[PDB]
């Protein structure tokens, strides 16, 4: 149940800011760095353990 | 000096500043004091959230209960003429104020009053100090129980012919269980006869050894005819959990009182969680200076 | 969960406001994989608060483990304060070196430009590329330390769900050890030589470490008053809205 | 001051790192003490 | 499920709550976030009160000054064809942007400009870093000083016939006094001739030993004809205390440059408070990759 | 609890006074130490 909620806010923030990055003129090597930062930020890499 | 520092007309100053200075200072003080008030109020609200409505957190300053009476004496003295009626009016108005709360009309129905044993009995626990069960129920205390001092027969209560009464009362304490002395070989002289365990004894005497002879017959009236308080009226659950609660009372008639002479009468209750104090002359006992001058 | 907001917000402002990157990705991994593990592990050693063997069994179709109340607390309130504290320390570090808050909005395009060796600050000084990057990294280090500072009060307000701290008590030795280790690790990662070659974390000046303290105390006071109305008003708003 | 105001551009990061490490070490020890205090 | 949790018509709920719930939650979040914003703003205002307007508290991240240039190279490379004009346009537009600030029309009157020694001189202290005296005065720097690279004669500045120019510049630092190397037996080879104490020397060379031969005659232009920066333009008092301030510049013409081949030219300044860094390739020195392919 | 709930009306003022005096004494000493620290 919570991996479902966590993933919800992760894709909502990701697909949206990726479209935003190119709506503002960001090149590809910058948007990739963004995407990464946002995915890591949302996932609690240490919880399950 | 005198005139200028009050009002000059070149700089348009009053007392020293112009209109914009008095306005900036006033605005600053208003904002400052407003913040001060809001902070004090917030710190007091958190305090209202830190206390309980059904029980006082600290109950140590009221551990040994007091012993008050019905008449209001200025210096613990009862002095009145048996001829002049306007002499014992201040007393009767009080006695009456106290007994006026035990009127039967007030005590009626099943709620919230309950009929209890006409003879002294044991404690009664109506649960904990919670709001789960609604308003608890208190035992009924009839006026008539007090026989010659009830204001139902002789409104004056005694003061009319040299035989005053004194309604004693035990100070109401939340969760306080009265504990009387047991029947063992150590017990005062007085208490031996009529040891109803369920009764807290009250016994009056004379302060000095001389006055004994001048004090006549102390006639006590109470629940069951005993000179004490029935344990069934305890404990007290507090105003919030027991509004319409009546505390027992004990009447004392000082019949055969010598005329034209100051008599010092000390009344005292006996019991385990009862302790007196050499500083507080109302903790457990009480003193009265009666003088029926006629 | 609470620490996710202070890690998500720097990125979001990076795109909406165009300010220099506040929290890198390596710093994040150093927060979720480092300083937060031991405290989270210690939260298991917590004793009971009331009587558990007295309540009825939990309903599977209605009561869950992660409801919306928790999201409203971690993602909505505590995490927000932690993010604000991090941004505070950020702006402080940049304002002390010469970049005032009014000149930071709009600078990213040139702040990241690798070929602009002359970036004017609020006072008129010219900063090369590597010089401004060193400051951004020091801002990442202080942001991470601010996270630890606010996590102190978060671990204390998370210790108990209803009861007060002055009632339960700090008898959990593991939690105390977690706080001490959590602080020692941050100091070690910043002060050890050669950490600018491996993790990109520069030393901090003793006056910065105190920029997150007020936010932490505020978090503690807010949650303390929160866990109070619940005790006095059973079934009210604070309970059906913030009681996990 | 004046021309030789070179100190206005120097900071003793060395001493700062030394102290910060001493402190980190102390906190780490205290931690261990608390952790093992009871198992002896 | 799908439909109900979206809109039911018995309880008049949307997404799960009624209109009064969404309203209480929204009002709470608005008040909470409002308080959060006000607190952050207050803590930022005290910060504005903690800093000075005439000087940066910390100046250690900018101690060794940089060495930038006029052309904007993407990878520190200057590659252009002597035939196709649309090849060196991105360069000229920059060079021009830089020199367009030294126009004489801008530098006029007594305020705030002052005529200084046409020959290198010593430092000039216009007092402390205060507001007591008004806006300080900065020395004038004429365009024409740069002889063949000024865009006044050959707008293109050189790029038209295989002889590009490179305007070097020292990074502006507040209160920074440049200190050149003294005449003692230890000094680089190059620096011995023309030791004007008052001039900070700039000298370019080839990165590799091979490239020496392929680089022709480095002709520098500057104040007084020397290859450096006059000490009289220092120190810098900051934007607030010296708006309309011009920093010296040094032009470098790379005449006799081999055609169709990448040349790595490293320029370097020499001095006491000047130190290079193996990580920052712009601290004190700079690198350029010129290739005049035609 | 119940009838014998007498503890609900007792407070150990003795122990409180003892501790408060120990503390006062300590603070007084520390004070003297600071005052004379330098004159020796
Ligand atoms: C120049 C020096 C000035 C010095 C200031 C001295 C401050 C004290 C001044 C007057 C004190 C008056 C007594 C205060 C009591 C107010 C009563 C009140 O208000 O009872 C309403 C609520 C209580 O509700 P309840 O029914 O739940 O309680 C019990 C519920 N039961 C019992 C049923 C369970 O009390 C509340 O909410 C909280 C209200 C607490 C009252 C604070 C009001 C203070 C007003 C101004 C102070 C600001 C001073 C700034 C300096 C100005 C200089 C010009
Ligand atoms: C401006 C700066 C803002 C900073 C904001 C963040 C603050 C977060 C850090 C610390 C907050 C400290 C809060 C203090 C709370 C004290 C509560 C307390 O004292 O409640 C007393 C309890 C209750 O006892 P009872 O009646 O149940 O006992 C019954 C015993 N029977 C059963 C035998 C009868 O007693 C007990 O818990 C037992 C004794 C426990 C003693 C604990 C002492 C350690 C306290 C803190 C450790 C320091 C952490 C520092 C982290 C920084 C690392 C660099
Ligand atoms: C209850 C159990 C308790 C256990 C506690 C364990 C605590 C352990 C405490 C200390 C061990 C730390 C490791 C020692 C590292 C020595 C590194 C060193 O001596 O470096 C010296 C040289 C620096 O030379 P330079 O100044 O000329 O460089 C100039 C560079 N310029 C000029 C280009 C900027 O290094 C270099 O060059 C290259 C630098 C290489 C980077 C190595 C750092 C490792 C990175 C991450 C590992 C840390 C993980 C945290 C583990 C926590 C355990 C609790
Ligand atoms: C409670 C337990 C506490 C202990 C946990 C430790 C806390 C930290 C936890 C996770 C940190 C992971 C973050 C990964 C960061 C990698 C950074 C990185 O890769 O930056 C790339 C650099 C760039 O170098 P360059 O090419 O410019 O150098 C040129 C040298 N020239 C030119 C002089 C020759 O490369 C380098 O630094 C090369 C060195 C690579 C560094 C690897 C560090 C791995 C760190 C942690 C992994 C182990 C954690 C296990 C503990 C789990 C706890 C549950
Ligand atoms: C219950 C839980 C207990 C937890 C206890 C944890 C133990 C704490 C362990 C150590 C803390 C003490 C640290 C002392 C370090 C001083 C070292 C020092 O020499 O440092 C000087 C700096 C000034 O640096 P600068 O930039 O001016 O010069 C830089 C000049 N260069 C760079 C050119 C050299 O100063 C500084 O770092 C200032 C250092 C910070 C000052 C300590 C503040 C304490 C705050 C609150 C405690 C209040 C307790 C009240 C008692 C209540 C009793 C009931
Ligand atoms: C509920 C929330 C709790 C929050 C707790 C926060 C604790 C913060 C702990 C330490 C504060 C940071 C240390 C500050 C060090 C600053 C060093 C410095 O370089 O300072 C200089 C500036 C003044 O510069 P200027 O331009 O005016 O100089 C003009 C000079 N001329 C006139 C010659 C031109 O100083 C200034 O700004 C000083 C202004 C600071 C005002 C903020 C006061 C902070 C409040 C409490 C501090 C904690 C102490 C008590 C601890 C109790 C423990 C229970
Ligand atoms: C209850 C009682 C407890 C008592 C416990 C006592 C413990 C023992 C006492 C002290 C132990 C601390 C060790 C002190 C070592 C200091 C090393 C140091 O100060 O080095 C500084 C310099 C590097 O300066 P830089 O110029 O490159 O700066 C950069 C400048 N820029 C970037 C601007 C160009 O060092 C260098 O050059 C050479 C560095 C060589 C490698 C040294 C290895 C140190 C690494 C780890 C040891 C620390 C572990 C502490 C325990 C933590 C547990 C979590
Ligand atoms: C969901 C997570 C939200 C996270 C919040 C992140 C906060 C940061 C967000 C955006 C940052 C934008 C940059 C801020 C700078 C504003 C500039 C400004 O304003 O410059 C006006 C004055 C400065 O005046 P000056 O000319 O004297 O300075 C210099 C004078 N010289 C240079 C001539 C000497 O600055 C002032 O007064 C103080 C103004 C400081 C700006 C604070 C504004 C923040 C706005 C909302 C934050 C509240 C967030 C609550 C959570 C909401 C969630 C929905
Ligand atoms: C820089 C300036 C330094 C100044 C230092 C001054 C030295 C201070 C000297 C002594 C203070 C320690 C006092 C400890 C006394 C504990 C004694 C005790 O057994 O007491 C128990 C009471 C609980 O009483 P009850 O009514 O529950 O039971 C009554 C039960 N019957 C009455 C039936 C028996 O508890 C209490 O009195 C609680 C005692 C108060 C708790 C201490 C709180 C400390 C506050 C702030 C300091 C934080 C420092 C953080 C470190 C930062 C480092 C950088
Ligand atoms: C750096 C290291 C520093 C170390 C310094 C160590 C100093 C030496 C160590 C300890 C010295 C402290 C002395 C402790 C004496 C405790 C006396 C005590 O606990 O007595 C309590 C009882 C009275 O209780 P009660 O039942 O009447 O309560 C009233 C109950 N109600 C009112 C409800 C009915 O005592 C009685 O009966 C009998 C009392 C007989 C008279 C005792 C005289 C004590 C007076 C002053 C000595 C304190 C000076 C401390 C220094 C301060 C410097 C400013
Ligand atoms: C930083 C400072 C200036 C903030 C001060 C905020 C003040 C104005 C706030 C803090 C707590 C608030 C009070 C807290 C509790 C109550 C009880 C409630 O039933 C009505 C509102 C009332 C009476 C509030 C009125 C406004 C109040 C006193
Ligand atoms: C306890 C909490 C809720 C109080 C928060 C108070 C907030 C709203 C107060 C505190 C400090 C205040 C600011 C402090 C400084 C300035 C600069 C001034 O030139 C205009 C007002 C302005 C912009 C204030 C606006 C309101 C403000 C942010
Ligand atoms: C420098 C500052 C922050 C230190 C402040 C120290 C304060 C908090 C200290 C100083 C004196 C202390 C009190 C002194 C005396 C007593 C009586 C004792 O029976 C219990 C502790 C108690 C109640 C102490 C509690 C904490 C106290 C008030
Ligand atoms: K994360």
């Amino acid at each position: 149940h919570f991996i479902h909620i966590i993933t919800g806010v992760a894709v909502f923030l990701g697909v949206s800011f990726f479209i935003l990055s190119l709506i503002l003129g960001y090149s590809w090597l910058e948007a990739v760095i963004f995407l990464i930062g946002i995915i890591v930020a949302n996932v609690p890499e240490g919880l399950l353990a | 000096g005198w005139k200028k520092f009050l009002w000059d007309s070149e700089k348009k100053e009053f007392l020293g500043r112009t209109g914009s200075s008095w306005f900036k200072i006033f605005l600053f003080y208003l904002i400052f004091y407003g913040c001060l008030a809001g902070i004090f109020i917030g710190t007091i609200q958190v305090l209202l959230l830190t206390l309980s409505d059904f029980e006082p957190k600290y109950q140590d300053r009221v551990a040994p209960p007091g012993l008050s009476h019905a008449p209001y004496a200025i210096k613990t003295e009862i002095s009145f003429s048996i001829s002049n009626p306007k002499s014992y009016e201040s007393f009767v108005k009080s006695m009456h104020k106290l007994m006026d709360l035990y009127n039967e009309s007030s005590q009626a129905g099943n709620s919230p009053f309950e009929d209890c044993s006409d003879t002294p009995a044991d404690y009664i626990k109506r649960g904990d100090l919670d709001d789960s069960q609604g308003q608890k129920k208190a035992c009924r205390f009839s006026r008539m129980w007090l026989k010659n001092c009830s204001g139902l027969d002789d409104t004056t209560y005694g003061y009319a012919e040299g035989k005053p009464c004194v309604v004693a009362k035990l100070n109401r304490i939340i969760g306080f269980y009265p504990k009387p002395l047991k029947n063992t070989t150590d017990l005062p002289e007085e208490l031996q006869a009529n040891y109803n365990q369920y009764v807290l004894p009250l016994r009056c005497a004379a302060k000095r050894e001389e006055d004994r002879e001048k004090i006549g017959s102390i006639e006590y009236f109470g629940l069951g005819g005993y000179a004490g308080f029935p344990l069934q009226y305890y404990p007290y659950y507090g105003k919030r959990l027991q509004k319409k609660y009546l505390q027992p009372l004990l009447a004392i008639q000082f019949t055969n009182l010598t005329q034209n002479m100051e008599l010092r009468i000390e009344c005292k209750v006996y019991g385990e969680n009862i302790d007196y104090s050499e500083k507080d002359r109302f903790r457990g006992r009480f003193e009265v200076k009666i003088e029926v001058k006629s | 969960l609470t620490s996710n907001i202070p890690e998500i917000t720097p990125f979001l402002v990076f795109i909406i406001g165009n300010v220099p990157l506040p929290l890198g990705t390596v710093t994040i991994l150093c927060i979720d994989l480092g300083t937060d593990m031991v405290p989270a592990i210690s939260l298991a050693y917590e004793q009971a608060e009331s009587d558990i063997m007295k309540r009825q069994p939990r309903n599977p179709k209605t009561d869950k483990l992660v409801n919306e109340r928790l999201i409203s607390m971690a993602y909505g309130q505590i995490g927000m304060i932690q993010a604000l504290g991090g941004f505070f320390s950020y702006f402080v570090i940049l304002a002390e070196n010469g970049f005032l808050p009014m000149d930071l909005i709009g600078k990213r395009v040139r702040w990241d430009d690798r070929w602009i060796s002359d970036v004017e600050d609020s006072f008129g000084q010219q900063w090369t590329y590597e010089q401004r990057k060193i400051v951004e990294f020091t801002c990442h280090t202080s942001f991470f330390i601010s996270i630890v500072v606010v996590q102190w009060a978060d671990l204390i307000i998370c210790k108990t769900r209803r009861n007060s701290i002055f009632q339960q008590g700090m008898k959990n030795k593991i939690l105390i050890f977690g706080l001490f280790e959590e602080t020692a690790l941050a100091a070690f990662l910043s002060y050890c030589p050669g950490t600018d070659v491996a993790l990109r974390m520069y030393p901090l000046k003793p006056s910065w470490w105190f920029c997150a303290f007020p936010y932490s105390l505020i978090i503690f006071l807010y949650d303390e008053m929160r866990r109070f109305i619940i005790r006095r008003s059973p079934g009210g708003w604070v309970e059906q809205e913030t009681y996990y | 001051e004046g021309p030789d105001n070179d100190e206005r551009f120097t900071y003793d990061y060395y001493r700062l790192r030394v102290v910060g490490l001493i402190v980190a070490a102390v906190l780490c020890v205290i931690g261990i003490i608390i952790l093992l205090a009871g198992k002896c």
